[PDB]
């Protein structure tokens, strides 16, 4: 008989259900968050693996149709995510197996304590403490301490589980067709239907450093200037023709430079942009964040927020007993139910946290008329692209003073403008090159190009290539320091933050291409443009429904990814730094060594 | 003379229950004098649509009988009650003939149909073989079979329950929260007209 036909059914009911049971689920969720008690855990879990058991046995159904009949693209689209086996391939011996070595990693990264030798008594754990410890302190023996100690007792166990997780992951990968695990995290970057748009797994490893190469000149002058002033910080502790050692960047792992920013002021005279004052002299509440966060996006022209969020969503002051986590969350628990979760107060991060989770909701709200498994982005790039897009706009001074937040006097010259530059440039381009470089070791180690053996002399020799970072005490092979950090332990993949920021600065110069702006791009506004509310709109409403290809055509004029925006933004930054860094070294030698 | 035996709209409209929508319930208006100006001037109806004469004008014109017809649905769904209309509803549960004359009445409830823990008294149908004619009523449980295996009245690969449960709930947004329907349709057969609107005085 016919299969196209009876596979419209079978969706059919399948949605159904789906629907109701994930916002009764997602409803004991916001329960359980919003109401931390003994009670309202149990309900849900009561909802959740009920919820999973589900998604169990209509796979088992769709395997029923199959995929090599089927025209309606479509169609076809919707029921090959339903037909994805997961981790249901292997026997209950080893899915068990993998099951609990995944709970003991997770329990054991988030159980951290390191006591200094001197008094054995006292350790700190992973929240604000041994964090804080390299987070804000200007010494170098406590903090290469303090990474050494995490890195060598908490790095130190989990490298014979991960040598067995890699294996039995790859095994699982490979019974479902694929080469090796790094396909199956590399397959959400492909589509195979629209001739012209076809887009292939192996296609992005090229695409990767093709589109790298061309930040290494802005990337090098950032790092000289970063090492002169550290010179200037440091005295006869880092060599002017090498680089910088590892624990003195600012964080735990080197993620972000913000940190940094203290030390490295191109103008200490000149103040920052700090409307906290004004904010709390002109007494504005928690409400008057949201409603001016609202007027923006009424002015840009996507619709108003629906009645409803400001009743059921709890925006601020937990308060008493009823206590809560206070995690800036954004929820779409489906039937039209949006709500958001904030502890909000008077300060200006909280004003972006605010515009930042309102581009969430209407990026969410956007795509609400597909199907229930088209619900969601092109890919994990857009997201929070589109997240991030309405911070980058907010935050200019013009916009600042439209809304009668700052003085009408304002005079900004050169020094403000290239203090706020470089302390975007030291969160934005200065971790690309560390995500490229953890994304590279992870794709080869699962390739299995590199052996056993060869996994702690890689990661330092390529560290120091690409990244510019020397390890400031030798680590031996029993070191497993690349899963000492969030998204390598919890099974999260790590490529989405790479791609994000690129799309990001291609949005925002579309954007304001087709907004009638003339002048740099960094003072660009995006506000009371209609003609630019549209063309952004054309692509958050198709959901997954289109290919990302496609979806980088309705704003942007090419469907590639090249990273043309980042170049244009930082140009008066990298014109200042060319003539900055004229009496020093640009680039690193990867043969001086902290220890030898 | 005065106005007096005036038709029963207060049973209607203001019913305890409604019926759901793959059986609506259908009551016929006759021997009696209707008032559609407090039907009209009331402001809590959201939509009020009349097709075939102008809501100015009812009280001139008089038929021979009406039907009133009560059901309950989506908040999105409203728009399929209408001439010439596709959907779930206008094909499996409620068909309107493109040449319908009437008027169409439809209000929130969010306030009695919903309940906190789900409100699954309400159901429609999913799947059918055929479309409906105009004004026809199933009501039908029999196993849909969409494949070419037989079932026996049980489900299984092929073959599905055609009814599905609604799922109202306070918490839901504009457009999944309940919405009462009552639709009026004017029958002119030759027969002596009976049901006719107030004398002014
Ligand atoms: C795949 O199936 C969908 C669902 O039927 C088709 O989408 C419909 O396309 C027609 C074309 O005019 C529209 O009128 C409908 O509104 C669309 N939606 C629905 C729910 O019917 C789609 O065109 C099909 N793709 C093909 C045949 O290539
Ligand atoms: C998901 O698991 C099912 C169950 O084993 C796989 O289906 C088998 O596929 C092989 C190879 O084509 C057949 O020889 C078996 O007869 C199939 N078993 C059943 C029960 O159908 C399937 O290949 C797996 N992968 C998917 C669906 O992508
Ligand atoms: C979202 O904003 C729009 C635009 O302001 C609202 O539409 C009108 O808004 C004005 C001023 O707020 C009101 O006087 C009108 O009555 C509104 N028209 C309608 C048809 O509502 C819209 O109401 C706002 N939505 C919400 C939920 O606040
Ligand atoms: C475009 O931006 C300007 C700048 O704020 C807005 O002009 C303000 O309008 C309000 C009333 O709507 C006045 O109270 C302010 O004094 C105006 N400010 C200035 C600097 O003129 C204008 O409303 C925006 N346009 C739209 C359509 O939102
Ligand atoms: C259903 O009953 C209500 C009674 O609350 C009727 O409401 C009438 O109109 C207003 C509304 O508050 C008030 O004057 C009274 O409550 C009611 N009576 C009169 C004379 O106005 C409502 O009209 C009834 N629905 C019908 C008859 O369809
Ligand atoms: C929170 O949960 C506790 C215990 O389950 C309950 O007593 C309390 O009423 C709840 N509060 C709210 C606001 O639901
Ligand atoms: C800004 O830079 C230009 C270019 O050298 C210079 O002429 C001008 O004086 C500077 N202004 C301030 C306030 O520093
Ligand atoms: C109509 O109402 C008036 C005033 O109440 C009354 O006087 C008259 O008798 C009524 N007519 C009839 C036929 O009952």
């Amino acid at each position: 008989s016919t299969i196209e036909e009876q596979a419209k059914t079978f969706l059919d009911k399948f949605n159904h259900e789906a629907e109701d049971l994930f916002y009764q689920s997602s409803l004991a969720s916001w329960n359980y968050n919003t109401n931390i008690t003994e009670e309202n855990v149990q309900n849900m879990n009561n909802a959740g693996d009920k919820w999973s058991a589900f998604l169990k046995e209509q796979s088992t159904l769709a395997q029923m149709y199959p995929l090599q009949e089927i025209q309606n693209l479509t169609v076809k689209l919707q029921l090959q995510a339903l037909q994805q086996n997961g981790s249901s391939v292997l026997s209950e011996d080893k899915s068990k197996r993998l099951n609990t070595i995944l709970n003991t990693m997770s329990t054991i990264y988030s159980t951290g304590k390191v006591c200094n030798p001197d008094n054995p008594q006292e350790c700190l754990l992973l929240e604000p403490g041994l964090n804080e410890i390299m987070a804000n302190s200007l010494d170098y023996n406590e903090r290469l301490w303090a990474w050494e100690s995490w890195r060598s007792e908490v790095g130190k166990q989990l490298r014979p589980l991960y040598e067995e997780y890699v294996v039995l992951k790859n095994e699982m990968a490979r019974a479902n067709h694929y080469e090796d695990y790094g396909d199956y995290w590399r397959g959400d970057y492909e589509v195979n239907g629209v001739d012209g748009y076809d887009y292939s797994r192996g296609q992005l490893i090229e695409d990767v450093e093709h589109t790298f190469e061309e930040i290494k000149p802005l990337y090098e002058h950032l790092h000289a200037y970063v090492r002169a002033k550290l010179m200037n910080a440091y005295p006869s502790y880092i060599s002017p023709i090498g680089c910088l050692p590892a624990h003195l960047l600012g964080d735990m792992w080197g993620r972000f430079w913000t940190n940094l920013y203290s030390l490295t002021v191109p103008f200490g005279q000149k103040p920052n942009i700090d409307v906290t004052d004004a904010m709390v002299d002109q007494a504005w509440d928690a409400q008057r964040i949201f409603k001016e966060a609202e007027k923006f996006f009424v002015s840009v022209g996507l619709p108003n927020m629906t009645q409803g969020f400001w009743e059921n969503s709890m925006l601020t002051d937990p308060g008493n007993v009823q206590k809560a986590v206070c995690h800036p969350t954004a929820w779409d628990l489906g039937k039209g139910d949006f709500r958001i979760l904030m502890c909000t107060k008077v300060t200006m991060d909280d004003f972006l946290t605010a515009h930042h989770e309102m581009g969430h909701i209407q990026y969410d709200m956007a795509y609400a008329a597909q199907p229930f498994l088209l619900r969601n982005g092109a890919n994990e790039g857009f997201h929070e692209a589109v997240g991030e897009i309405m911070s980058l706009s907010a935050a200019t001074p013009k916009h600042l003073k439209s809304i009668g937040l700052l003085s009408p006097d304002f005079q900004e010259d050169n020094e403000t403008e290239i203090n706020f530059l470089l302390k975007q440039a030291l969160t934005i381009v200065g971790t690309l090159p560390f995500t490229y470089m953890l994304e590279k070791w992870r794709w080869m180690v699962f390739k299995g190009e590199i052996p056993k053996d060869q996994w702690m002399k890689k990661w330092w020799e390529m560290k120091r290539e690409i990244v510019g970072v020397v390890e400031p005490v030798p680590h031996d092979e029993t070191y497993c320091d690349p899963a000492s950090l969030f998204h390598v332990s919890n099974d999260y993949s790590f490529i989405r933050y790479y791609t994000r920021t690129l799309y990001q600065f291609q949005f925002q110069e579309a954007l304001c291409q087709a907004a009638k702006h003339e002048g740099p791009l960094h003072k660009c506004d995006i506000s009371n443009s209609t003609e630019a509310g549209q063309k952004l709109f054309n692509m958050l409403r198709l959901g997954k429904s289109e290919p990302w290809t496609l979806a980088l055509e309705n704003v942007v004029g090419a469907k590639n990814m090249n990273v043309r925006p980042l170049l244009n933004y930082f140009e008066p930054l990298f014109t200042w730094l060319k003539d900055q860094n004229k009496n020093s070294f640009v680039g690193w030698s990867t043969d001086w060594s902290p220890y030898a | 003379p005065n106005i007096t035996n005036l038709c029963p709209f207060g049973e209607v409209f203001n019913a305890t229950r409604f019926a759901s929508v793959y059986a609506w319930n259908r009551k016929r208006i006759s021997n009696c004098v209707a008032d559609y100006s407090v039907l009209y001037n009331s402001a809590s109806f959201s939509t009020f649509k009349c097709y075939g004469v102008s809501p100015t004008k009812l009280n001139d014109l008089c038929f021979t009988n009406v039907y009133a017809d009560s059901f309950v649905i989506r908040g999105d769904e409203v728009r399929q009650i209408a001439p010439g209309q596709t959907g779930t509803i206008a094909d499996y549960n409620y068909k309107l003939p493109d040449d319908f004359t009437g008027c169409v009445i439809a209000w929130n409830s969010n306030n009695l149909d919903s309940k906190v823990g789900g409100n699954y008294n309400y159901l429609y149908r999913l799947f059918r073989k055929s479309n409906l004619k105009p004004f026809e009523r199933d009501i039908s449980t029999e196993i849909y079979q969409a494949g070419s295996t037989p079932c026996n009245g049980v489900k299984g690969f092929n073959c599905y329950f055609p009814l599905q449960s609604y799922g109202f709930q306070p918490t839901y947004g504009v457009g999944y929260q309940p919405y009462r329907v009552v639709v009026l349709s004017f029958e002119l057969l030759h027969a002596p007209a009976t049901v006719c609107g107030p004398k002014k005085s």
